[PDB]
RNA sequence: CCGAUAGUGAACCAGUACCGUGAGGGAAAGGUGAAAAGCACCCCGGAAGGGGAGUGAAAGAGAUCCUGAAACCGUGUGCCUACAAGUAGUCAGAGCCCGUUAACGGGUGAUGGCGUGCCUUUUGUAGAAUGAACCGGCGAGUUACGAUCUCGUGCAAGGUUA
RNA sequence: AUCCUUGGGAGUCAGACUGCGAGUGAUAAGAUCCGUAGUCGAAAGGGAAACAGCCCAGACCGCCAGCUAAGGUCCCAAAGU
RNA sequence: AACAGUGGUAGGAGAGCGUUCUAAGGGCUGUGAAGCCAGACCGGAAGGACUGGUGGAGCGCUUAGAAGUGAGAAUGCCGGUA
């Protein structure tokens, strides 16, 4: 591997979902959490079981 | 690998015979790639720190009241919404080292050495005898062995003769016998070895 | 690494304002009202790219009756005449144009009346 | 053609656009007489700039100073002082002490 | 003057009048005859049973190029929808010679 | 890691100024030039403030003193306007005026057809429901450590070593 | 051309209106509460003068192409005094 | 290449564009870098490029990697100006 041409493997790297930037990305305004619902607010969330 | 030996001047008749299991592997193109990247990482120091919202030395009383003036709610002075700061998440100092398995870790250096044999770039420098320790000796040898750029020198002894030279030579790096590693070989394009270190490296691994 | 992003905002502000010249008042001057008004004038665009395609026909149909009644026929009857005597697939801007060089249109209207009997 | 610049004498701009709009287009024998009698007491700020603009054209270029047409006369709001003036019931409003830049470009007929 | 279905949409054409129609390859530089002529005109050799049997019109294709860039931008006036389509349109600068009756 | 709304609150005579009886809160404020060569002399002006003259590469660099945007405030203007009802645009459109990152050119567009902002929250908002005076900058989904699934890599009833 | 399992991954668990069938109501309500179907919501276009729910119909994009649906065919305003 | 599709909130998946820094060399700068303003140029968009003028010392490209990675709405914060 010449350090110029340093390309990764076939499908081992993948971009993080940058959540909450702009409308047209998907998941911009509500940032995937949803609407009015315990779960959409900050700080969780409820106990697991 | 039946590469002809070098007299460091001659240079020279007589060829050496290397291990197929070390210098004759089809190089793994994506197992090498993982190993540069853990090598570049953790050379970074990780000393980036941000005074967080609590951690900012700041008065915590509310500036004005809750409800009753023509303003907003505006809880603390030193928050995230204010001029004073600071960053919400921020970078905190942290780690970057992590160890690959040795069945990878061998097969990285087993790959890149085997790759550079095919690309006609190993020049085995027998016995590396230097009669003084000035850098002008290594000026002539590298140019006399017709190499120009960044270069590695594998000394099986960690010589005071070799290593005091050639470091002021701005591209060439003098390496420990054990001290071979992937960001030295990939970076410096070419590596010069004693006859004794090929005995050593093929019986390191 | 700290990311100011001090330039990227500016060049987007200065392409919408490029697309907002000639607007009345200070919609052309400001940004934060202009980005509404460009946003209208794209949504106002696409509707009106389907009006000239649908309302220029509502010109030339009047510009047939303003010639078809010179020869004593109606568009509701004339476009039946061209559909029978002839299977004529004449463009309705161009059975219009047939007015620019009248009486080429009337001789087509002459072709209409023969199968109106 | 000549130019004089005032650069930060304390007056409001809008209290000096009005003195100015009996000048732009007039003559030297038709503005120094008019500025003395407006009375509009931002006048002798400008009249010490027009008359200084003519005696620029007197010394520096010798453009036959009595035969000049006043061409450009724009005035811009310069560096604004700002003071807080107190007010009852704890209001403490603001007073904007404005400053202007008078430029009277005097030119040949 | 000749009336031609190439399109599919119809053009009034005299000889020499530069006419923009669809992208048709024509290997821009070559010559193409047009094949659906209605209404010869002039001496009013008028159409009948559509398409004047073989009254074709030759044309020297000169340029094949794209139009002004047009920004298709539809947006829903609430609900966070934005669809911004840059768009081009391919013409062919057909130069027309020898209206043949 | 930061490059002056960041990084300590403080790159600057900062816990200063101010605010509080008092415990306490607590700022803003970087850059002439390579060096002062920091503008001798003449003209206007009481004096600041200018115009010539020299200084230097620059003086538009001359005291917030490199860069200087926008809101704003001007001055000139080329085209439109004093029978007009308008979320101010779009598509059509002659006249008039210019010649271009050479293109089915650019600007104003007399008038006609269509057309009630953006966002939140809602069953439903042009909304007479909330939000914003504008302009510029800062401002919000990670990070540490584990558990799970796909994807990839090495080795394969043997894999990793703290 | 869909469905079954299996795993990862979320949103909604307040809906409205119109017709058909029901209760409460006074066989009152753009009323409430169910079934069923549509549409809206998440749907732009044309109708219904303007109109989230009726009527017709689904917007990848350009055309100064043609044919039709609901509704129309004196002027407004396209099409038959 | 044939045939079909291509409205869309909450949401799931995929592909991209940006900005800052580091790593390979390769490549522009006093014969003028970054940034600024103008303009009728090009790609599906995010967006790029070119000529002019200002600006007077730094800067991009490719290929990967890290992330204080993107602004119109917080009665947000500060400053300026209405």
């Amino acid at each position: 591997m010449k350090l110029h041409e340093l390309k990764p493997s076939e499908g081992s790297r993948k971009t993080r979902n940058r959540v909450g930037r702009g409308i047209g990305s998907g998941n911009g305004k509500t940032a995937g959490k949803g609407h009015k619902g315990q779960n959409a607010r900050s700080g969780g969330g409820v106990r697991p079981g | 690998p039946k590469v002809a030996l070098y007299n460091q001047n001659g240079s020279t008749a007589g060829d050496i015979e290397l291990n197929a299991s070390v210098f004759g592997i089809e190089p793994n193109e994506s197992v090498v790639f993982d190993a540069i990247l853990m090598q570049r990482a953790s050379l970074r120091q990780g000393t980036h720190k941000v005074k967080n919202r609590s951690e900012v030395r700041g008065g915590g009383r509310k500036p004005w009241r809750q409800k009753g003036t023509g303003r907003a709610r505006q809880g603390s002075i030193r928050s995230p919404q204010w001029r004073g700061g600071g960053v919400v998440f921020g970078p905190t100092p942290r780690s970057y080292s992590y160890k690959l398995p040795k069945k990878v870790r061998r097969l990285a250096i087993k790959s890149v050495l085997s790759s550079k044999v095919i690309d006609n770039n190993i020049i085995v420098l027998e016995d590396l005898t230097l009669d003084t320790a000035k850098t002008k000796e290594m000026a002539a040898i590298l140019k006399g062995l017709s190499v120009e750029k960044k270069a590695l020198i594998v000394t099986a002894d960690a010589n005071e003769a070799v290593a005091l030279s050639a470091r002021n030579i701005p591209g060439v790096t003098v390496v420990e016998a054990n001290g071979i590693n992937v960001l030295d070989v990939v970076n410096h394009e070419k590596l010069l070895i004693t006859k004794a270190a090929v005995e050593k490296v093929e019986e390191v691994l | 690494p700290r990311v100011k992003g001090g330039t990227v905002t500016r060049k987007r502000r200065k392409k919408v304002l490029k697309l907002a010249k000639g607007y009345f008042g200070s919609k052309h001057t400001l940004y934060k009202v202009a980005n509404q008004q460009v946003m209208k004038s794209g949504n106002y665009a696409f509707r009106d790219r389907r009006q000239k395609k649908r309302d220029f026909r509502k010109l030339w149909i009047t510009r047939i009756n303003a010639a078809a009644r010179m020869n004593g026929l109606s568009y509701s009857r004339l476009m039946h005449g061209l559909k029978l005597s002839g299977i004529e697939v004449n463009r309705k801007m161009l059975a219009d144009l047939a007015v620019n060089d009248l009486t080429a249109f009337n001789q087509l209207a002459d072709a209409a009346k023969a199968q109106l009997n | 053609q000549a130019k004089a610049v005032a650069r930060t004498v304390r007056i409001a701009p809008r209290k000096a656009r009005l003195v100015m709009d009996l000048i732009r287009g007039k003559q030297v024998g038709e503005a120094v007489s008019i500025l003395n009698l407006t009375p509009r007491a931002a006048s002798p700020i400008i009249e010490k700039v027009l008359k200084s603009a003519i005696a620029n054209a007197e010394h520096n270029y010798e453009m036959d100073a009595n035969n000049l047409v006043i061409s450009q006369a724009f005035v811009d709001e310069g560096p604004t002082l700002k003071r807080f003036r107190p007010r009852a019931m704890g209001r403490a409003s603001q007073i904007n002490k404005r400053t202007s830049h008078i430029t009277i470009v005097v030119s040949e007929k | 003057y000749a009336i031609i279905k190439t399109g599919g949409k119809q053009i009034k054409v005299e000889e020499g009048q530069t006419v923009y129609i669809e992208k048709l390859a024509a290997e821009a530089g070559e010559t193409v005859t047009f094949e659906d002529v209605l209404f010869v005109g002039g001496d009013n050799v008028k159409v009948g049973n559509p398409t004047v049997e073989g009254a074709t019109v030759t044309a020297k294709v000169e340029k094949q190029g794209r139009a002004k860039k047009i920004t298709v931008f539809r947006y829903k006036p609430k609900k966070n929808v934005h669809k911004k389509q840059g768009h081009r349109q391919p013409y062919t600068k057909v130069t027309i010679e020898k209206i043949n009756a």
